RNA sequence: UUCGUUAAAGA
RNA sequence: GAACGAAAGUCGGAGGUUCGAAGACGAUCAGAUACCGUCGUAGUUCCGACCAUAAACGAUGCCGACCGGCGAUGCGGCGGCGUUAUUCCCAUGACCCGCCGGGCAGCUUCCGGGAAACCAAAGUCUUUGGGUUCCGGGGGGAGUAUGGUUGCAAAGCUGAAAC
């Protein structure tokens, strides 16, 4: 119920309502720097779980000093994802962070098909992996309605993700959500980096939409 | 004695940004100035706020400051530079460097004017 | 073309400038820049291919029909002239010397921006906004020498970025071919002062020297 | 992507790179589209036609950057010879 | 010593791949690496390429494209039937849709899709996709 | 500018001492805070000046 | 882990390396690996190098050195304080001035 | 120059 | 299966400077039989034989290819009206500049790896396959017992179980 007092010329772009979709920024991979963007833009991916909140302790002079580490898994269920860490002295404190970081680093998620060409995907393009620290995750495409075969927690992630049909294979500690659940996020985060055969044709270029509306960027600034 | 505080020179800082016309070099009119122009408890962060005003003054009116530039000093910058002599701009057309540029006027399809013509041993380093 | 061909008044700066020759060592990417080595260790870069540079940089620069969106940034004292006057000739955002970093990263700070585009004189002394490029995502035009680091540099004019003459003849030559592009000077027009205001001014002492000797 | 039915599927087409024809991802925050103009005749006469030459965040990084861009605008005609 | 000539090709093509380059230089020359070369052109992962036909063995020159994710050969060339190429298809391939694998078939060196139409199956030289 | 309070709880373990401070915020206007200023506070005016120079 | 890139002494081509004996302790090192300095000393102290030339015979023309192989361990010379302990990214410099 | 020991737990 | 294999140790022959296991003392400590000092045996030396062990280390198998740069060094080869030495062309000598091959190395790097230290290899690995050899499967028991074998012996190689 507050003004958002737009700034960094991307929610100044948004208030002047000339980028039509998330998907124009994914096409330039614009850095997003505020949380509520995706929120103007999506009201349906407030869906998002918390997986852990656990502690960490710095040894000092009084002793063990602690403060809460939390894991937001934020998500859209068209294939828009999040995954933000933050940590702080107090739980909520912790947990809003969490939740301003995962709008930060929302990413999109490539569905494809299993071999068939129906329609509506349903499962990863192909069989990409993620790493982070020491685990490998391995996404594997599946038949239609097979299901996620996973985790829990990768499996509540994809299940963010809309990646209705997925196999997994993970190796390394599996037991760290905060290596675990970052390598499931850069399994899903390299669909699109994949270079892939039905995408070989020089692209349109289309121009930045800095070019297009400098003019309203112009006049709002001064 | 005078390694004060970074709140004394923050609002020194802040009064000399926002209110620049209204300051001078005498120390008996800022203070009165800075009492007008904004609101401070104690007499002696009085005095020495309106004493590094001051000096930040003899500073600023003598020379260019980095640390604080309102549009008026921005402005005397620009006129500060003006006056351009014309002494060494451009040198009479009679330049000898070197026979590696002369082949490269040969190559390159120019004039070529001047000699160019140094002969150096391998003494370099 | 026919017209953004090299001339005699051009070279014959350049051959003042003294910016011809460079330093003394190589780097990999140097290589279609120079082309023969010279004796004493002091190397020779070409005038074409430095001229082919300038103008794609201008080309760059006059490509956005907003000037305020071009950053132009020199953290020495040669350059730190020479960047104020050219921001203030056509369009460009007076910033230089001390960069404070953090300029492009975060926003508690009120020198934040939103540019386009960037230019740099010398990829070793502004180190900074080469490593902040990559999160805005914004391109650099450098005036690298014979022995310059290249990352996060999309055109690189060859040069001696470390003679003050040398360094405000580029930014004039490069303040020249914008404004030529942009269509405030004509072609057949010569700027209408020296260009030494980008050079340099010596202070007080053989300043006022001579100033009392030409009085 | 297409389906038997031949429609536009995928959410986005990202941009492929001019210089080693990769993907550029969406969180690729080292990449760039640099931007040149045309030029007209003797004149000299600025045109709003401009061409657009996108580079990935690894070449970025490896400074393949600064040869790609005249070994690309070399075969387009407008840097040199 | 000198064992695998097409993995000594295929391994300087990933590398030259992973760098971003434009032509490698591949000093053996079988016509194994030239029937693959042809398959992989035919499919257009790669362009045109030129041998410098050497008088002791030549030197194959591929123009790049940036295209190839992958490509590599399985070593021992295993003896594989037909209906045991599934395994291979789950193992080797990232999915149904992509990539293709180059058989060693009895009517000279095909491709996975060619092999069940000409209905032979046999030896696996690599993969490519 | 704090009001402290130092008490005593009794529990089965023996005696607990209780501290607790509150630093109480500035009211120019009420019985609320304080009404005298911090001195290490330096408050500025805004500017104040505007357009109409001369004609 | 290790702490060195050079393990200590400089032996990287060979196998072996002579043990020459140390200064203090007289305990034998491997000679890439033991302090091996340099002194220059006068043999007299320029506190009474100027008592010795006005009290000489010869009118200022000898001035002999004395020069020493100095050659200390690395578990004296810590103690000896030439060799003192530097940072991690103090360890990679070279010799002062 | 030398100066020994202090368990189990308890955040 | 075979040849070498540091130091120590064993069997003969010659000597015995220095150091020096054991040993004897002189000291410090509550207690030295130790660290400090004095003397000194075997050994340390050489020629013949045996033993085959080490933090025998780069704690990193060998062969072949690919993937950045830079400044040096050692050895050959090549080029450069440059300098310097003989008496003067003449040939190598010394220095300088650059390249080639393989070698011991170093600095930086988002080339990539790895848990990190760090590594142009410890990279080309879930996008997993160039050839080949030897070894590890929680920590102790234990490199022990019991067998086989080598050795003059000390011991070496192979080497389990209960708990
Ligand atoms: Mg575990
Ligand atoms: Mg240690
Ligand atoms: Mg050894
Ligand atoms: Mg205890
Ligand atoms: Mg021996
Ligand atoms: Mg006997
Ligand atoms: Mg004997
Ligand atoms: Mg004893
Ligand atoms: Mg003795
Ligand atoms: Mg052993
Ligand atoms: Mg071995
Ligand atoms: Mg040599
Ligand atoms: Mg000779
Ligand atoms: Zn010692």
């Amino acid at each position: 119920d507050k003004e958002w007092m737009p700034v960094t010329k991307l929610g100044r772009l948004v208030k002047d309502m000339k980028i039509k979709s998330l998907e124009e920024i994914y096409l330039f991979s614009l850095p997003i720097k505020e949380s509520e963007i995706i929120d103007f833009f999506l009201g349906a991916s407030l869906k998002d779980e918390v997986l852990k909140i656990m502690p960490v302790q710095k040894q000092t002079r009084a002793g063990q000093r602690t403060r809460f580490k939390a894991f937001v898994a934020i998500g859209d269920y068209n294939g828009h994802v999040g995954l933000g860490v933050k940590c702080s002295k107090e739980v909520a404190t912790a947990i809003r962070g969490a939740i301003i970081l995962a709008k930060l680093s929302i990413v999109p998620v490539r569905r494809g098909y299993w071999g068939n060409k129906i329609g509506k995907p349903h499962t990863v393009p192909c069989k990409v992996t993620g790493r982070c620290g020491s685990v490998l995750v391995r996404l594997i495409p599946a038949p239609r309605g097979t299901g996620i075969v996973s985790a829990p927690v990768p499996k509540k992630l994809l299940m963010m993700a809309g990646i209705d049909d997925c196999y997994t294979s993970a190796r390394g500690c599996t037991a760290t959500l905060g290596n675990f659940a970052k390598a499931t996020f850069d399994a899903i985060s390299k669909t699109y980096s994949y270079l892939t055969p039905d995408l070989w044709k020089e692209t349109v270029f289309t121009k930045s939409p800095y070019q297009e509306f400098t003019d309203h960027l112009v006049k709002t600034h001064t | 004695g005078r390694v004060r505080t970074k709140t004394v020179k923050k609002a020194a800082r802040v009064i000399i940004e926002k209110y620049y016309t209204r300051l001078g070099n005498d120390f008996h009119t800022n203070k009165r100035v800075c009492e007008e122009i904004a609101i401070i408890p104690s007499k002696k962060l009085r005095n020495k706020i309106a004493g590094y005003v001051t000096h930040l003054m003899k500073r600023i009116q003598r020379g260019p400051v980095r640390g604080i530039s309102i549009k008026l000093q921005e402005e005397e910058r620009e006129r500060r530079d003006n006056y351009v002599p014309e002494v060494s701009a451009l040198d009479q057309e009679i330049i000898e460097v070197d026979p590696d540029t002369k082949e490269m006027l040969k190559l390159l399809d120019f004039g070529s004017l001047s000699n160019l013509q140094v002969t150096q041993p391998t003494v370099g380093m | 073309l026919d017209v953004l061909q090299m001339k005699e008044e051009d070279v014959l700066k350049f051959l003042a400038a003294g910016t011809h020759l460079g330093g003394t060592n190589l780097d990999f990417q140097m290589e279609q820049y120079i082309y023969k080595r010279k004796s004493d260790g002091i190397y020779i870069i070409n005038l074409k291919r430095t001229w082919e540079k300038l103008l794609l940089a201008a080309r760059a620069i006059v490509a956005i029909e907003n000037p305020a969106d071009v950053s132009v940034i020199s953290s020495r004292n040669t350059g730190q002239r020479a960047v104020l006057k050219f921001a203030a000739a056509t369009g460009a955002t007076p910033i230089a010397g001390r960069f404070t970093p953090g300029t492009f990263t975060n926003q508690i700070q009120a020198a934040f921006r939103e540019p386009r585009l960037l230019v740099v004189t010398d990829p070793r002394a502004d180190h900074q906004p080469l490593t902040e490029a990559s999160y805005v995502n914004l391109p650099t035009i450098a005036l690298c020498n014979t022995d310059s680091p290249l990352r996060y540099v999309d055109i690189a004019i060859p040069c001696n970025n470390k003679g003050a003459h040398s360094v405000g003849l580029m930014w004039w030559m490069l303040a020249r071919e914008v404004l030529r592009m942009r269509g405030t000077i004509s072609r057949e027009h010569p700027w209408e002062v020296m260009p030494d205001l980008y050079f340099y001014r010596d202070p007080e002492e053989i300043e006022k020297e001579e100033q009392a000797a030409a009085e | 992507m297409q389906n038997d039915a031949g429609e536009f599927v995928d959410l986005y087409v990202p941009r492929k790179c001019s210089a080693s024809n990769r993907i550029i991802g969406a969180k690729d925050h080292a990449s760039i589209q640099m931007n040149v103009a045309e030029v007209d005749k003797v004149t000299g006469r600025f045109n709003g036609q401009f061409k657009t030459y996108a580079i990935c965040g690894a070449i970025r990084r490896m400074g393949e950057s600064d040869d790609s861009i005249l070994r690309l605008a070399k075969a387009d005609g407008i840097v040199s010879k | 010593v000198r064992m695998n000539v097409l993995a000594d090709a295929l391994k300087s093509i990933n590398n030259a791949e992973k760098r971003g380059k434009r032509q490698v230089l591949i000093r053996p020359c079988s016509k194994v690496i030239v029937r693959f070369l042809t398959v992989m052109m035919k499919h257009g992962y790669i362009g045109e390429f030129e041998i410098i036909d050497d008088h002791r063995a030549g030197k194959i020159v591929v123009n790049l494209t940036g295209r190839l994710n992958k490509c590599g050969v399985i070593s021992p060339r295993f003896d594989v039937q037909l209906k045991d190429l599934e395994k291979w298809q789950n193992n080797l391939l990232p999915s149904r849709q992509f990539g293709f694998i180059v058989l060693t078939t009895s009517a000279g060196i095909m491709d996975h899709e060619e092999a069940r139409r000409k209905h032979t199956g046999g030896k696996i030289l690599g993969f490519f996709f | 500018y704090v009001d402290t309070a130092v008490r005593h709880v009794l529990l089965r373990q023996g005696v607990l001492g209780i501290k607790v401070k509150i630093m109480l915020p500035w009211d120019p206007t009420g019985k609320i805070g304080p009404k005298k200023p911090l001195p290490d506070h330096v408050s500025i005016v805004e500017p104040k000046d505007e357009i109409l120079p001369t004609t | 882990t290790k702490k060195r890139r050079n393990n200590g002494r400089a032996k990287k081509g060979r196998g072996h390396v002579q043990p020459i004996r140390c200064t203090n302790c007289a305990r034998c090192v491997p000679k890439d690996k033991a302090i091996k300095k340099f002194v220059i000393r006068n043999i007299v102290e320029a506190a009474a190098v100027r008592d010795i030339s006005e009290a000489s015979v010869f009118d200022a023309y000898v001035l002999p050195k004395l020069y020493v192989k100095l050659h200390y361990c690395v578990s004296c010379a810590i103690h000896s304080k030439v060799v003192r302990n530097r940072s991690r990214e103090a360890r990679k410099d070279r010799t002062p001035p």
